């Protein structure tokens, strides 16, 4: 088979700036017609990738001007000129030139967006839950610049870290920031066994640790 | 000479057919007819081609390459010396791909019902092929005997110089008349060939022959006059 070497896995690149994501074949992916047989793709997260450049340079319908592709034979690079939030995602290099059909490893286009403050939302288990036999203590970290940031549970005062879930957002198409969430979960007796429940989470913006909590 | 020419074989109903020569192009649907009163006589007249198709809504491509025509008075055949085409078969890319196929064989043809009822005639004219357009077609027609013999010569390729073996004169569907024979390579059968008789008084013959060689069958282009 013909080999597709994305060697980046990652691309930093700052809002309004130029971004190069470079492919590698492992054969002359130019056919004897003159046509070069590359596409390329971007893929959002939870997303089909989508069509951005046909035979290496032509750029498919409904794709910003800013984008652009150039290539020798074996060398290929897409190249965004401008670069906005939305370009956010996973670069995808293929050749169709002989079967079967190949593509790259990928590249991740990681914005570096302006270090942001977290915006901390707790909230207590769902009324229906609790009929159900559980209790589940949500807490969301939203829109913070950078990934880098700790929370922790506090159980009428005292350090919860056994039963709590933390899931990661991809950087965000909007703005480029990052999110979290928080999900302390326990039985219907153990969470109303407790009267205050908060939330500390630690980032780089704020040296004193950001608190959010509620009292029944 | 002959001053039109129905496109029929030449470009399928839902196709058009781009010819182009000395900067200028035209483009014919199924049915359209194609000026050959401005071309030469005895000569085969080349241009451009792009055989076309539209696809929700995209203009494809099948194939191009070199559209030929050869005039006569009363007759005339056009052909087609491909030189890319769609492989939508297996890699769906345009393949540099070489092939000759007759396109056309049209003009006016003499009835099985009228032709002279004797006496014997002799067609001169040219056999073409493949990057091949020096061949001499020589046919004879016994109207007493309703029976065609003839040769071709002079074409680079030696398998190509074939017998045009003796046939009798048949009506086809229309009832025009048309002999449908063998062709002979050194006195032994190595295909088929077809000519019509053209012209209200015989003057003509157009039609091609099939030869089998060792690289394939091969099409030749026919046409003889008086």
């Amino acid at each position: 088979d013909i080999v597709m070497t994305q060697a980046a896995p990652s691309v930093p690149v700052t809002p309004g700036e130029s971004v190069s994501i470079s492919c590698r074949s492992s054969k002359s992916l130019l056919h004897s017609n003159g046509n070069t047989y590359l596409f390329w793709f971007l893929q959002r997260p939870g997303q089909s990738p989508q069509l951005l450049i046909y035979r290496m340079s032509n750029l498919a319908s409904g794709v910003p001007d800013r984008f652009s592709g150039s290539g020798s034979g074996t060398s290929f690079t897409l190249r965004i000129s401008r670069v906005e939030a939305e370009d956010v995602g996973v670069y995808y290099c293929m050749q169709h030139l002989e079967y079967p059909y190949t593509f790259g490893g990928g590249t991740k286009l990681e914005i570096k967006r302006a270090d942001a403050a977290p915006t901390v939302s707790i909230f207590p288990p769902s009324s229906e839950q609790l009929t159900s036999g559980g209790a589940s203590v949500v807490c969301f970290l939203n829109n913070f610049y950078p990934k880098d940031i700790n929370v922790k549970w506090k159980i009428d005062g005292s350090e919860r870290q056994n039963g709590v879930l933390n899931s990661w957002t991809d950087q965000d198409s909007k703005d480029s920031t990052y999110s979290m969430s928080s999900t302390l979960t326990l039985t219907k007796d153990e969470y109303e066994r407790h009267n205050s429940y908060t939330c500390e989470a630690t980032h780089k913006t704020s040296t004193s640790p950001i608190v959010k909590s509620f009292n029944r | 000479g002959l001053q039109s020419l129905t496109l029929d074989q030449s470009v399928r109903k839902n196709e058009k057919l781009k010819l182009a020569a000395q900067g200028a192009e035209k483009t014919y649907g199924n049915g359209d007819s194609l000026n050959t009163g401005k071309l030469k006589n005895d000569k085969v007249s080349r241009f451009d081609f792009i055989r076309q198709i539209e696809v929700d809504g995209q203009l494809i491509t099948l194939e191009s390459g070199e559209f030929q025509v050869y005039k006569q008075s009363h007759s005339a055949l056009t052909a087609f010396q491909t030189e890319q085409i769609q492989d939508s078969e297996h890699s769906g890319k345009m393949v540099a791909k070489r092939q000759f196929r007759i396109g056309d064989i049209a003009g006016e043809h003499t009835s099985f019902d009228k032709l002279p009822e004797g006496g014997r005639a002799t067609y001169r004219g040219t056999a073409f092929g493949s990057d091949d357009a020096g061949g001499k077609l020589t046919y004879t027609i016994d109207f007493a005997a309703k029976q065609g013999n003839g040769k071709i010569e002079h074409l680079k390729s030696p398998e190509l110089n074939v017998d045009l073996a003796a046939a009798d004169i048949k009506p086809d569907g229309k009832r025009h008349a048309v002999i449908s024979g063998s062709v002979l390579y050194n006195q032994a059968e190595k295909g088929s060939y077809s000519l019509g008789i053209f012209g209200g008084k015989a003057q003509e013959v157009a039609g091609s022959a099939e030869v089998k060689t060792v690289n394939g069958i091969r099409h030749i282009g026919l046409a003889a006059k008086q």
